[PDB]
């Protein structure tokens, strides 16, 4: 059956979805992580969105106010309305499968709310392919890619120049802040290849 | 977070093994999620952060794959020019442009809600500090448009059957993360992928650049440019963070930095050590390399010279022996709390007074801040992540090297005093202080072990779980929040495939409402605390040997 999903977990509780096709597949893995760690998912949403006060209140604006900050809506939504009909299956049907079991739970909440929805108070909505969107990147894009210093850098730059003079001020920076560093162990050895550009190193765009 | 991937010329009993210890800080629940995909050409088992529908760490019965932040430069800093005339404004390529603007309001629980906008140019979103009536300032990734685009490389690099096809999907993963491959054949491969600007002559990539046009970003680099290798005639491919190749630049933060003192050499030792690994010795290096002291290594040398010529009653010389008869292998003692030998807190404190009488004395207030951490700096809750040498131990390390370092020493971080006499000062310290702590018998001595908490707070410092959810670990361990290995062409076994991971504390973080917790909730967190680790199933069978339930729904879109 097209239709058919079927949900197999193992000794640990690790899930396993058998389905046909791309959005039947992902409705699986979205409906099983629901019922794993729909709080954590849930909170999850909310501070990569940047509303986890909406729900904590007033220790969590400044928070809620840099998340927002740093990314742009918009941009991520014309994103995903740019992707082709397989690629958006992916999203949507993670999304409807999480929603499958929050409409379960929100009809049965006496046994299917996890415990945490009571403490918190407040009870789990709906996903859309956004969402799922924002998970990835506001957990990853922005913890492990989004990383510069420069204008610390420049700060301390001007600092070294201030103490040391001009020349030696800049030798010093490349010193304390290298470009390169030709003795750094490297996953690649120097027999296999190396990196052929080289930069600037005399903040020259000054 | 580690990986080390050993591939025929290396591999004992199979022709190729993945180890991969992400280290993303330890949470509960677990940080990552297990699932099996099977269907609509996927057919993968592994694990995966918050549940992306790509899985991170898994495998394909084929290939296997794995990741480490790669910590490459692909953020850029525009200095835009404003304008009070024209508030919103900003000069670029000769004209007074519109800038991007929203508005935005954050909801309160039991509070009043805020108003805000958020403002962005062709350069990226404007940052809050640093602003004046004249300049705002634009972050700029290298990756920006290519979000989603990430996010779907990580999910069809899953059906990759063999390099060419996952250096197919690994060129549209725009974010700077070092990818890794393995197969059935005994193929291994590395990639450190990501979008890197294409920047015009004489950009400094550690320093901004005005916004108004004329340093504008030529483009993106092609893929061609990319470190990666396929194959290493070193035949294995180990990272922790380290440089990805030969004259490759690093992250522009001022408390990273690539030079001969890293934490990568502790693999390499280890995997050079031994001709031909087996699956369980590649195992192994976990729990030694989540035990080893990372700053012995670095400067026992240094501590030898300098000591090598006194007397045997100097206690500052027997601090140094007590050191060099040390594998720097941490062990908790019976009590759960100290460890068995105080190298650790010897190094600490050496090396805490080292930076200050050192890199710290060359910087300017308040910047001499950043080079004075030693690195063994925590609570009492234990490391939040990973465990490095720190910044100003890396630039002392190159100090100590002499003319062995590429670094040229601009100022003298020794001040004109020989290097033997501020080394000795500082085991001065060293001796004062903890003797005076501990007592004047070294051999007695029971110093601080760290400890390892999993977080109910989620790396945001958001709860994804009540507090009394927060579980505990005696011992803390440098290694993965999780760790997976995949084994090809096993000898030992009837499958061309075995693979293992850990995820802690459980697969479920479910509780009912009555506060019944889940059959899963914990049943993996002895075992993480172990080493040890469970089996990951991939074919029909081994699943449904191995199945505890099942369900089956019928649904149209
Ligand atoms: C934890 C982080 C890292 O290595 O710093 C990371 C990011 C992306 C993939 C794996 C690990
Ligand atoms: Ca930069």
């Amino acid at each position: 059956s097209s239709s058919e999903i079927k949900i197999v977990r193992d000794e640990y509780g690790m899930p396993h979805i058998y389905a046909n096709d791309t959005w039947h597949l992902f409705y699986g893995y979205g409906y099983v992580v629901a019922q794993d760690r729909l709080f954590q998912m849930e909170m999850a949403r909310r501070s990569t969105q940047g509303t986890v006060a909406e729900v904590l209140g007033k220790d969590f604006v400044k928070f809620d106010k840099d998340i927002r900050r740093n990314y742009w809506p918009d941009a991520i939504r014309a994103q995903i309305a740019a992707l082709s009909p397989e690629d958006m299956s992916i999203l949507q049907g993670y999304a409807d499968g999480m929603n499958a079991w929050i409409d379960k739970v929100n009809t049965n909440p006496e046994t299917l709310l996890p415990k945490q929805f009571n403490t918190f108070g407040f009870t789990p909505k709906r996903w859309e392919p956004f969402d799922v969107a924002m998970i990835f990147v506001g957990t990853m894009a922005n913890r492990y890619s989004d990383s510069t210093s420069e204008i610390d850098n420049l700060a301390l730059l001007t600092a070294l120049k201030d103490k040391y003079g001009v020349s030696q001020g800049m030798a010093v920076f490349n010193q304390l802040k290298w470009l390169v560093n030709p003795s750094a162990p490297t996953t690649i050895a120097v027999q296999e290849s190396n990196y052929p550009l080289k930069f600037n190193q005399q903040n020259s765009q000054t | 977070s580690n990986m080390w991937v050993i591939g025929k010329s290396k591999a004992q009993d199979a022709k190729a093994i993945m180890v991969n210890g992400p280290q993303f800080g330890w949470y509960a629940p677990a940080y990552t999620y297990g699932i099996g995909l099977h269907g609509a050409g996927y057919d993968v088992t592994g694990n995966t952060p918050f549940a992306y529908p790509g899985l991170v760490f898994g495998h394909n019965g084929v290939i296997s794959w794995g990741s480490t932040a790669g910590f490459g430069d692909d953020v850029d800093i525009f200095a835009e020019r404003l304008s009070a005339e024209k508030p919103g404004y900003y000069l670029h390529n000769g004209k007074w442009v519109k800038m991007l603007s929203r508005e935005e309001t954050i909801t309160v629980k039991n509070g009043q809600a805020e108003t805000f906008t958020v403002w962005r140019t062709v350069h990226g979103n404007i940052l809050q500090t640093d602003q004046t009536t004249q300049t705002a300032y634009a972050k700029s990734r290298a990756w920006d448009g290519k979000e989603l685009a990430s996010l779907l490389a990580w999910t069809h690099q899953m059906k990759a059957k063999n390099w060419q096809e996952w250096t197919q999907q690994a060129a549209k993963q725009a974010l700077t993360i070092n990818w890794y491959y393995a197969d059935v054949n005994g193929n291994i491969g590395y990639v450190h992928t990501g979008a890197y600007p294409d920047r015009q002559s004489g950009h400094d990539p550690r320093l901004p650049v005005p916004g108004t046009g004329k340093w504008d970003w030529k483009g993106l680099l092609p893929f061609e440019m990319n470190p990666k290798v396929y194959n290493p005639q070193s035949g294995y491919i180990a990272n922790w963070n380290n440089s990805p190749q030969k004259d490759y630049p690093a992250s522009d933060l001022f408390a990273f930095l690539w030079g001969g003192a890293d934490r990568v050499t502790e693999i390499d030792r280890l995997l050079e050590q031994k001709p031909r690994l087996t699956a369980d010795q590649a195992w192994d290096v976990i729990r030694q390399t989540s035990r080893q002291d990372l700053n012995l290594r670095l400067f026992l040398p240094t501590l030898q010279a300098a000591t090598s010529g006194l007397t045997q009653s100097d206690p500052r010389r027997q601090l140094v022996e007590t050191l060099t008869r040390w594998d720097g292998i941490n062990l908790l003692n019976d009590d759960g709390k100290t460890w068995q030998q105080p190298g650790s807190a010897i190094l600490n404190v050496w090396l805490t007074s080292m930076l200050k009488r050192t890199v710290v004395a060359a910087v300017p207030m308040p910047f001499d801040k950043w080079y004075s951490a030693s690195g063994y700096e925590t609570t009492q809750d234990g490391p939040t992540g990973s465990l490095n040498i720190s910044v100003g131990a890396k630039i002392l390390y190159e100090a100590v090297q002499g003319d062995k370092s590429p670094i040229p020493q601009a100022v003298d971080l020794f001040a004109g005093k020989p290097q033997q006499e501020v080394v000795l000062a500082a085991l001065e310290d060293t001796w004062e202080t903890l003797s005076k702590r501990y007592g004047n018998n070294v051999s007695n001595w029971k110093t601080p072990a760290m400890a390892l908490t999993f977080r109910a707070n989620n790396f945001f410092g958001v709860p994804q779980a009540a507090a009394e959810e927060t579980r505990h670990q005696a011992e803390y361990q440098n290694r993965g929040t999780e760790n997976d290995m995949i084994v090809f062409s096993p000898t030992t076994s009837d499958r061309p495939v075995l693979a293992w991971d850990v995820v802690a504390p459980g697969q479920s973080g479910f509780i009912a409402p009555d506060g019944t917790v889940d059959k899963h909730y914990e049943d993996q967190l002895k075992m993480y605390e172990n080493f040890g680790r469970k089996s990951l199933w991939l074919t029909k069978q081994d699943v449904e040997a191995h199945k505890e339930s099942q369900e089956v729904l019928h649904v149209q879109r």
